[PDB]
RNA sequence: CUUUAAUGUUUGAUGUUCUAACGUUGACCCGUAAUCCGGGUUGCGGACAGUGUCUGGUGGGUAGUUUGACUGGGGCGGUCUCCUCCUAAAGAGUAACGGAGGAGCACGAAGGUUGGCUAAUCCUGGUCGGACAUCAGGAGGUUAGUGCAAUGGCAUAAGCCAGCUUGACUGCGAGCGUGACGGCGCGAGCAGGUGCGAAAGCAGGUCAUAGUGAUCCGGUGGUUCUGAAUGGAAGGGCCAUC
RNA sequence: AAUUCCUUGUCGGGUAAGUUCCGACCUGCACGAAUGGCGUAAUGAUGGCCAGGCUGUCUCCACCCGAGACUCAGUGAAAUUGAACUCGCUGUGAAGAUGCAGUGUACCCGCGGCAAGACGGAAAGACCCCGUGAACCUUUACUAUAGCUUGACACUGAACA
RNA sequence: GUUUAUUAAAAACACAGCACUGUGCAAACACGAAAGUGGACGUAUACGGUGUGACGCCUGCCCGGUGCCGGAAGGUUAAU
RNA sequence: UGUAACGGGGCUAAACCAUGCACCGAAGCUGCGGCAGCGACGCUUAUGCGUUGUUGGGUAGGGGAGCGUUCUGUAAGCCUG
RNA sequence: AGGACCGAACCGACUAAUGUUGAAAAAUUAGCGGAUGACUUGUGGCUGGGGGUGAAAGGCCAAUCAAACCGGGAGAUAGCU
RNA sequence: UUUUGUAUAAUGGGUCAGCGACUUAUAUUCUGUAGCAAGGUUAACCGAAUAGGGGAGCCGAAGGGAAACCGAGUCUUAACU
RNA sequence: CCAUAGGUUAAUGAGGCGAACCGGGGGAACUGAAACAUCUAAGUACCCCGAGGAAAAGAAAUCAACCGAGAUUCCCCCAG
């Protein structure tokens, strides 16, 4: 970064944001990986177990990305408008 | 041993989807009466780092 | 460079103010005009305060 | 001495010319005073800039009593 | 409450007296065969001196360093950012310690709108009045004026006068111009609300171009955005600003 | 003037002729009274000038005595060195030519000499500039610090006014 | 007399003399984180520092600036 | 320092002007033979082979393909009194 | 009697010449200054590097001194050659 | 070699032989090649052991926002043609 | 005065050397920041003391987050 004794773009330009720590311990979770998991019943436990999300991870959400084809009950987990269309539609449950 | 990434050029730049490099504008921080609300307004939003100093922000940050 | 600079608080209660220069040796006189206040979305009156 | 000043240049002139097609909100000329005027489908902004408000083609012409120059935007 | 004192007590300052801490490079005794040292008797000083921690002053005695660049070689002189003309070769741009001048502000109206008006200079006549004040008529046609330097504009006036007012709004912006970049500049139109006008419309500062300072750190106001077990808070973020 | 730039200031002495010297003058660029002022016998491998004697210092060099230089026999270095079949002149050209162009001169090779050239040899110029180079030194440059000094607390106690 | 051993012996340094200043003894000062030691087994007719340099005639005016000495009533001011 | 201001010898043209026709003159262009790079085109591609244009001065530098040297496997093989 | 006079040993180095790959990393020859004093010399000791010592030149501290020498940080750094 | 430019009278080399300068470790990006492919790959370690086990972890298939949060959408804004 | 200080015997142990590792007592600068003082180099170089075949540390007044783990030491991730 240095461009001589001019002051250098990476110092012109203004710090922004703070780091959250709540990020670090989020995770999110593509539709190909409920068939994954054993037992058809996603949450935290059976989602590391399967090393899916992170032994560290709190909360997770399940995308609409890719697309579940098997009857999967999701607990505790928030879910995407699109996601809980594509579960419902393959026969799935979602609670909280 | 690993590159130490420069922590100044962290908390100034984060990578978009395409690879590109977003940052805050500059002449937002300190004196403001004097300048036209149009151009405050113009330096409100995030920008893309250009072409031409591209390479040395890649090469301030190898980890991402 | 006598021309100092000031700003008009919102009498709204709301926090908003905009900021200008007034001359205080000519023009000792508060300054008041109507601004619109972004936060209730109405013109209002807006008064000259101390920068601080 | 004390003639070492000077100032940097601003970069004016006729920036699209005669039968060029330009999107609308482009910068035809910029200028100081008001050597062009602002013809049909054309704006004069705050520093006299003339900027097209239709697409189409650059028109210069000469108009009037006092014999000025009027930039227009040709329909296209 | 204006106007002050008593009994006792809460602890500071100054001064005097005392010995018991402490000092003794005063005298004597012992270890001892010893002008070091230690113990004892005594004399003088005495809560001082002296020493530790914290703190103000003085401190080239000592230590680490700084003391710019351009420059028809260096130093001295002059200059360093921004605006206007020429140099600049009829698009843009273009250097020299080239030729000439300015800016580091001003304005709550000197901004917006509606309505109205036309100067400079000279001639003739007229009380104080004069080459030059104000009045009337004529010639003239912008040689005048623009808050300020210069250039480009300006009569539909951007110049001058009056009424009403805050668009010197908030979030945005199709599309361009100029920059290596940071950035700087022009912009119709969309949404909310506002001013003038009967209305079509105009208004996102001033006829335009100088009137300026990136980032870090810190200050003020607003906003649960965040908040290290939890609920707050501190701190941090964002918006406005110093 | 150990000090006066203008300056060899002006006058007088010395010399035929004296930018130095000696003695005055004062228009002291910019002397001056213990960072001492002005004299001062004696003293000085101290600075300047003049005179007598003396002289190859000079006019102007000449001869002689030895030690080298020269030749013979014996031992036997060094700095330097891209390679050389290594001339003069005028011009050209990284602008001062043994080496290029034109021309002149010159049979091959030693020895004793001289030192004009090979921008000769010796020392990565000391003068000058440049490096966000170094070292010392100075100070009312910046920031510290040993030391000196000031106060609070501690070792440090008892009565009285 | 001394001095730049190895380009400078001098008008430079030193000198006896003069003057100012500090220092009352467990002296100032100096070398020492300190003990101690020199000064000195000396005591203001002494010792250290500074400037001047035998002797003769002298050393005149200025405390505004910067130091140093004396004073502590007032302003300002640290730790506590 | 030496002619030294046509390069020299020398020239009354062997100088200058105008017209015309020859010739010399370079690593330019053409002829003949050879090597290599990049594009068309077709083969039945050994994935590079006929023709066909055209290119090939080169520093800093970028790209591509190689020669040779010591050691390890192939290698108790092969060459050598 | 004397930091008195002339002048050897002894101490020093004022002028010139030679020598400058020297006989010598400072000397030789002819002159010169002190030569009973602040003289000179032999033996042993003490003062250590930001330190010593200096009749003071930044002189000297083992042919080296505006901060000795030896080892280490150390292949310091060098936008320069 | 350095230069705008050197036969240069600018630098370096007397000559020969030997030695002498883009390497090594760990991370990151790009190109070629090989394996597998919405998956790829293991590090310390166990193990008589370049096998096999070990998926602790990392990169990728989802991003927008400073963030809570939302999600093939997200941010600005009371709301965006 | 008792006593204490001191003195004389006897027994046991220590002293010095050694290449690296360890714990502790002190502790730079060249360098990087394109200068430099905060900062870096770095608790590195070096000096000193002590011990062992290892040393140091060590059995929570420790983490975690309302679920739990269970002394110290070292390796790979977390993670530049």
């Amino acid at each position: 970064g240095f461009e001589g004794g001019q002051m250098p773009l990476y110092r012109r330009l203004p710090k922004f944001g703070f780091t959250s720590r709540k990020a670090a311990i989020t995770a999110e979770i593509r539709l190909s990986d409920l068939a994954k998991v054993e037992g058809g019943v996603v949450d935290l436990n059976t989602l590391k177990a399967a090393n899916i999300i992170g032994i560290q991870i709190e909360f997770a959400k399940v995308i609409l990305a890719g697309e579940v084809t098997t009857p999967v009950t999701v607990r505790g987990l928030r879910v995407t408008k699109g996601a809980r269309a594509a579960i419902e539609a393959a026969g799935g449950k979602i609670e909280e | 041993p690993k590159i130490k990434t420069v922590r100044g050029a962290a908390k100034r730049f984060k990578k978009t989807g395409k690879g590109g490099f977003k940052h805050k504008h500059a002449n937002l921080r300190h004196i403001l009466t004097k300048k036209a609300t149009k151009r405050k307004r113009h330096l409100r939003p995030k920008a893309m780092v250009s072409k031409g100093d591209l390479g040395l922000v890649i090469a301030c940050l190898p980890y991402a | 460079g006598i021309r100092e600079k000031i700003k008009l608080v919102s009498s709204a209660g709301t926090g908003h103010f905009y900021t200008t220069t007034k001359n205080k040796r000519t023009k000792p006189e508060k300054l008041e005009l109507k601004k619109f206040d972004p936060v209730v979305r109405q013109h209002v009156i807006y008064k000259e305060a101390k920068i601080k | 001495t004390r003639n070492g000043r000077d100032s940097e240049a601003k970069r004016l002139g006729v920036k699209r010319f005669g039968g060029e097609s330009v999107l609308a909100g482009s910068i035809i000329v910029r200028q100081r005073g008001t050597k062009f005027h602002a013809g049909a489908n054309v704006g004069c902004g705050r520093d006299h800039t003339l900027f097209a408000k239709a697409d189409g083609k650059v028109k210069f012409e000469v108009k009037g009593p006092k014999n000025r120059k009027f930039i227009s935007i040709e329909a296209e």
